[PDB]
RNA sequence: GUCGAUCCUAAGGGUCGGGGGAACCCCGACAGAUAGCGCGUCGCGCGUACUCCGAAAGGGAAUCGGGUUAAAAUUCCU
RNA sequence: UUUAACAGCCUGCCCACCCUGGAAUCGGCUCAGCCGGAGGUAGGGUCCAGCGGCUGGAAGAGCACCGCACGUGGUGUCCGGUGCGCUCCCGGCGGCCCUUGAAAAUCCGGAGGACCGAAUGCCGUCCACGCCCGGUCGUACUCAUAACCGCAUCAG
RNA sequence: UCUAGUCCGACUUUGUGAAAUGACGUUAUUUUACUUAUUCCGUGAAUCGGAAGCGGGUUUUUGGACCCAAGGCUCGCUUCGCGGGCCGA
């Protein structure tokens, strides 16, 4: 018997796809690796003052990189921990990242290892 | 600003039936109405039993 | 020529009804078993104003016949209705102002409003403020009823059609003079884009049959036939007569 | 236990909410369901010409079971059975026979057998769609003096021949061991379809109104009948 | 994270199905097996045909002083 | 001649509400209204607003002034009055309409009580404290008698 | 000199009957009956039709509340606890 005057489509089984061949032969290579994310540090006078005043490293990064990926790229690249990352898109269309290291790390020491100072 | 995480429970409740929804006077009116109307139904029910047996 | 004003209204656009602040359609409950056989009690919660509608509206709450929930309704308010009043709808509802009954249960000579034309259409006749219908007679053989409409016309409707007892509230509205263009502006601001009206004789020939001439004058009979095509049918359409209605004509 | 009590509910208009009820007859069915139900009604409302009305007079249930039981004894071989004999012959051919007795199916093949007068019994399905495929078969069988019957279910006929459906079946010859009971079945079938063919050519079917219409019509004629005696 | 966009809906816009149309296109939830949701752990219950677009002045989770640049900040520093 | 968000405590406007009590010789009351046996006046309470008060924040800051050196120290930042004043916000009342002046997201509360623990150790917990996390895009500058449009560094 | 629209008739959609009248078993006209074509109205398609029981000759002083069944009978039962069946309706 039916207690509802409105007919509702009954639930039917649905299977998950089990393709006989993969549409793509293999996964694509990672196009946003650590080297792709971190293009080069910024060596302007304004950028340099932030190395010691704020313990901050200024990087030019790929425009498609987010703060989460920048944080992981800096960890893999220079083996340093980050307190916070601030990003902006410059008028020339490139992305700049202000990376502040934790007190456990010294930006000036890391800057010398990079080779900008 | 009424969100539970932002306001203590005592500030968004009144300890009474329909507290925070009906005033005290309104609750009093409903309670009396519910009791009196229910009593009148009993009178109607009994009153028709005395007349039903009339035969 | 160009498309005259009367023709441009049908396309909609700037001539659509202004309904932004309207409270919704005012109508009876949907006909169901309870109203067909017995009666259902409702309570009036508030009497509200509907922009563009002279007659006030009444919000009524009903207990749903078979669902655990309230059933909200919006009725055209009858004269005498008040908040907290109990309203009874159904075949066996008593003959009192505000109740909704089928015409079959309403005796001859009664005053009714919001009368259905088709059983269950929820009311189409006598809905404006101060208007009502009068039950004339019943025809048990045909199962039909005769009622007198506000215009003075007699109509046959099936006896199952529902109607509210009494007349529509808000009567006497049109007796008060407006006195001002601004009052007319506010009246039609909430109805539709129909005011002010420019006289055809004040226009040019391109946009109205009455336009043009070195004097303002129609130049041909303003009475036009029924079959005139759109754009030509202006003035007194299919007029059986004209001039002041004297004697039996104004009956 | 005195703590248990009866709590009756007073139903009716404006009373206690009624419990869950069967509203099946009021269900707003999908389009497909509605169309097939209206299709059934429309067929019986309209007058059915005799050539189509003869398919409603199907073989009786009691005789149908006997006829279908015999057909099961002459089923065509299955796909697995068919392959199993073709390997028994290949080996036989390598190592250096009787005509089968089975039911004939297929409208094209059956019509040929009827025209050649080699058919002894034709079984026709009553629910062939389009009906024009078999609406003429009874006339052909009558003209060829071959007994025929109309049975219910093209799916049932198809199951005999290992097919989803079959429009009609034919028996060119039965095995000699059971030619007596088969002969009796022919007499009953021939007396119900072939012998009644001429009288059924003027029997228009359909014209059946709905139950509400019939009740409303029967009430009107009672008034006329009740006024006849007075 | 705290200023906005982003979210919400307004007049309205764009559409499924259906109905039109040689077609470009027209109508726009109106001819229809909606979307799914809830609770247990896949089952029960519910279920009225749009999970769409439409506001940097409508609605709306949360940042404040003090300091800092040649040029930025309720965003940087404390 | 200064005092932020935020936190706690206090205060309790104009209204609303509660208890006692029972009013004509009617009284209470606003600039205007208006309110009272459907319970006034009066007496005592509850609640609501705050861009109100105090403390924390916070003087360690800011500002002013006087020094010492050419970063560093000291002193002060105090006590009242006034209003048909101006700007903004709020409260309450009244006038006006044949005009009665959006919606939804979201959030809070309520009615109901299926179901559920313990014989006292489990269950429940919108309480306090502690721990972790925080995407994307916009952000410069002009906003105009020179950064917008008018062919321009145009009296528009 | 034409045209959208509009009015009007025929055929088509378009079937089932009856009566009156008329013409040559067919057949026109008129009125009327039927419901499934077609058209329209209503709803979240929620008590329609018929026949029984019951009553005689289910809800109206009130601005409340109202759902997921109490109860009875009856099988299985891994039993005084679960799962089904029929009433309640
Ligand atoms: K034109
Ligand atoms: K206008
Ligand atoms: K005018
Ligand atoms: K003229
Ligand atoms: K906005
Ligand atoms: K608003
Ligand atoms: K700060
Ligand atoms: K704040
Ligand atoms: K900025
Ligand atoms: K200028
Ligand atoms: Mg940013
Ligand atoms: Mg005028
Ligand atoms: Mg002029
Ligand atoms: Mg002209
Ligand atoms: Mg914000
Ligand atoms: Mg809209
Ligand atoms: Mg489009
Ligand atoms: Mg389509
Ligand atoms: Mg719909
Ligand atoms: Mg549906
Ligand atoms: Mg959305
Ligand atoms: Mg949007
Ligand atoms: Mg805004
Ligand atoms: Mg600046
Ligand atoms: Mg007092
Ligand atoms: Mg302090
Ligand atoms: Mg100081
Ligand atoms: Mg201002
Ligand atoms: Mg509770
Ligand atoms: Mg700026
Ligand atoms: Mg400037
Ligand atoms: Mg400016
Ligand atoms: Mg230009
Ligand atoms: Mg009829
Ligand atoms: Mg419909």
């Amino acid at each position: 018997i039916r207690t509802k005057v409105t007919f509702h489509r009954p639930k039917t089984l649905k299977k998950d796809r089990s393709p006989k061949y993969p549409r793509v032969s293999a996964p694509g290579r990672n196009r946003l690796d650590q080297y792709a994310i971190l293009k080069y540090p910024l060596t302007t006078e304004s950028a340099m003052k932030k190395i010691e005043d704020n313990n901050t490293l200024v990087f030019i990064v790929d425009i498609k990189a987010d703060k989460k990926k920048i944080k992981d790229a800096v960890k893999k690249m220079y083996d340093i921990q980050i307190k916070k990352v601030n990003t902006l898109i410059r008028p020339d269309g490139t992305k700049k990242a202000y990376v502040r290291l934790t007190p456990d790390y010294d930006a000036l020491d890391v800057a010398n290892k990079i080779g900008i100072i | 600003e009424y969100k539970r995480s932002r306001l203590s429970r005592n500030r968004r409740t009144v300890n009474r039936a329909y507290g925070g929804v009906l005033s005290g006077s309104a609750v009093r009116e409903r309670i009396i109405r519910a009791f009196l109307v229910e009593e009148q139904k009993i009178v109607k029910k009994v009153l028709k039993i005395q007349k039903a047996k009339e035969k | 020529g160009r498309v005259i004003r009367a023709q441009r209204k049908g396309a909609g656009s700037v001539f659509k009804s202004h309904t932004h602040h309207r409270k919704g359609p005012a109508r009876f409950r949907t006909l169901d078993f309870g109203e067909r056989n017995g009666y259902l009690k409702g309570v009036i919660t508030e009497v509200i104003h509907d922009p563009g509608r002279g007659a006030p509206l009444a919000r009524v709450t009903f207990r749903h016949p078979f669902r655990y929930k309230h059933q909200k309704e919006l009725f055209v308010a009858a004269e005498g209705m008040y908040t907290g009043q109990f309203v009874y709808c159904g075949k066996k509802a008593t003959l009192m102002v505000g109740n909704v009954l089928p015409l079959r249960s309403i005796p001859e000579g009664a005053v009714v409003c919001n009368v259905e034309h088709k059983v269950g259409d929820r009311g189409v006749f006598a809905r404006c403020s101060g208007d009502y219908a009068i039950v004339i007679s019943h025809n048990p053989d045909n199962g039909t009823t005769r009622v007198k409409l506000p215009s003075g016309a007699k109509k046959i409707v099936p006896s199952g059609c529902r109607a509210m007892i009494g007349q529509v509230a808000g009567g006497g509205r049109t007796e008060k003079p407006m006195l001002k263009a601004g009052n007319a502006y506010h009246k039609y601001r909430v109805k539709r884009n129909c005011w002010p009206k420019v006289r055809g004789v004040a226009m040019n020939p391109v946009e109205h049959p009455h336009g043009g001439g070195n004097h303002q004058h129609i130049g041909h009979a303003s009475t036009v036939r029924r079959d005139a095509p759109p754009g030509q049918k202006v003035g007194l359409i299919a007029a059986r007569r004209t001039g002041r209605l004297r004697g039996q004509a104004r009956a | 236990n005195p703590l248990f009590e009866k709590r009756p509910k007073q139903f009716g208009i404006g009373g206690a909410l009624p419990p869950k009820k069967d509203v099946t007859r009021n269900v707003r069915w999908p389009r497909n369901v509605t169309l097939q139900r209206k299709k059934r009604i429309l067929k019986m409302r309209l007058k059915v010409p005799p050539a189509l009305n003869q398919f409603t007079k199907t073989l009786d249930k009691n005789l149908a079971t006997t006829l279908f039981k015999m057909l099961l004894k002459y089923r065509p071989e299955d796909k697995a059975a068919k392959k199993e004999r073709l390997v028994k012959r290949a080996q036989a051919e390598a190592e250096g026979t009787k005509k089968p007795i089975i039911v004939k199916y297929g409208l094209k093949h059956i019509t040929y057998l009827i025209e050649q007068n080699k058919a002894q019994l034709v079984v026709i399905a009553h629910d062939v769609d389009p009906i024009e495929l078999v609406v003429w078969l009874p006339a052909l069988c009558r003209k060829m003096e071959i007994p025929y019957c109309i049975v219910k279910g093209k799916a049932r006929l198809g199951s005999i021949v290992h097919k989803k459906t079959a429009s009609a079946l034919c028996l060119t010859t039965v095995k000699n061991e059971d030619k007596m009971e088969f002969s009796r079945v022919l007499e009953a079938i021939k007396a119900n379809f072939n012998d009644k063919y001429e009288e059924n050519r003027k029997k228009w079917g359909g014209g059946i109104m709905g139950s509400k219409s019939q009740a409303r019509t029967k009430a009107k004629e009672r008034v006329l009948a009740k006024e006849a005696a007075q």
